[PDB]
């Protein structure tokens, strides 16, 4: 399974 | 035997041909399992391994979820990269990330990973301690902030030390026949005579698995100077190999081709006769 | 960016068998960017139905597809692997060789 929390953005 | 489970993301502006590309392959060991391709008609998460087929809705629903995230995150990102090295939105560009964790032969935590790229160069990484970045430039140093800042690391190391671990040893079992096996090489030898003075003797490994092997040439049972073909791909899960060395005609007794695979009980000699 | 010119290998899922119905791969690799034309030739003329794995790449960023597509193995027909990439003059055309 994928990470589930949002990524952060650069 | 240690395993592994590795997401792979690519994402590529294309100025005059429409939205940026988003694509998300994921690998348990040298095994691809899921794929996603914003290109393509279902806009889901899509099995790309037999054994993962028998995960329910609830699996699929959630995977696809997660990859439309991680697919809108990097579709800001590539806007910000152009500003960050001030270019026009008319040049083609792309980003990749790759994360995923390591088990031990117990099956345990071994180590996890972060690595992000853009145009082909280092960008941005997590060190291994999993509670530090290391900045590729000068940009990357205003993300190592931000990053900082909303604490990604600890959400991350929280991921690659737990999740990641738990799902892989899942899948592990789930794929028993597939990815716990060691199928090991097929071999034989192929003389080629090329010149008059000269002959080609190539060593061959066909429907092998995992993708780890070692090929060697000796002389009089020594090391060789040596032609060594990066590892293919057979299509049907197996992975190809061969190594050749050019040798002198009526000398050809005096090579071995030794091959070592997890596989095999020992390493195998084959000579040329 | 380090503009990666690809490699390729061509050659069979089996081992080549006259009669035996087979798969022809073409292994393109280390290159970047991602965008990458490939196509098997049977004899000069390209063929119609050709499929390839998803993308992905190596630890140094670069990328790596395998193009594949059902052929029947015979002599003395031809065939060939014709990749046109970015950091290519003009389109690289392999040979295959089952004789390897």
């Amino acid at each position: 399974t994928l990470a589930c929390f949002v990524l952060a953005a650069v | 035997g240690s395993h592994s489970m590795r997401y792979f993301f690519t994402s590529v502006s294309r100025p005059g041909r429409g939205e940026p590309r988003f694509i998300a392959v994921g690998y348990v060991d040298d095994t691809q399992f899921v794929r996603f391709d914003s290109d393509a008609a279902s806009q889901r998460m899509e099995p790309r391994a037999p054994w993962i087929e028998q995960e329910g809705p609830e699996y699929w629903d959630g995977e696809t979820r997660k990859v439309k995230a991680h697919s809108q995150t990097h579709r800001v990102d590539l806007g910000t990269l152009r500003g960050y090295y001030n270019q026009s939105e008319a040049g083609s560009h792309t980003v990749q990330r790759m994360y995923g964790c390591d088990v031990g032969s117990d099956w345990r935590f071994l180590r996890g990973y972060h690595q992000y790229a853009y145009d082909g160069k280092d960008y941005i990484a997590l060190k291994e301690d999993l509670r530090s970045w290391t900045a590729a430039d000068m940009a990357a140093q205003t993300t190592k902030h931000k990053w900082e800042a909303a604490h990604v690391a600890e959400q991350l190391r929280a991921y690659l030390e737990g999740t990641c671990v738990e799902w892989l040893r899942r899948y592990l079992e789930n794929g028993k026949e597939t990815l716990q096996r060691t199928d090991a090489p097929k071999t034989h030898m192929t003389h080629h005579a090329v010149s008059d003075h000269e002959a080609t003797l190539r060593c061959w490994a066909l429907s092998f698995y995992p993708a780890e092997i070692t090929l060697t040439w000796q002389r009089d049972g020594e090391d060789q100077t040596t032609e060594l073909v990066e590892t293919r791909p057979a299509g049907d899960g197996t992975f190809q190999k061969w190594a050749a060395v050019v040798v002198p005609s009526g000398q050809e007794q005096r090579y071995t081709c030794h091959v070592q695979h997890e596989g095999l009980p020992k390493p195998l000699t084959l000579r040329w006769e | 960016m380090i503009q990666r010119t690809p490699k390729i290998q061509v050659y069979s899922r089996h081992p080549a068998e006259n009669g035996k119905s087979n798969f022809l791969n073409c292994y393109v690799s280390g290159f970047h960017p991602s965008d990458i034309e490939v196509d098997l030739l049977k004899n000069g003329e390209r063929i119609e139905k050709v499929e390839h794995s998803d993308l992905s790449f190596s630890k140094d960023w670069s990328f790596y597809l395998l193009y594949y597509t059902e052929f029947t193995p015979t002599e003395k027909d031809e065939y060939a692997c014709r990749v046109n990439h970015v950091t290519l003059s003009q389109p690289k055309i392999v040979k295959w060789d089952r004789d390897m």
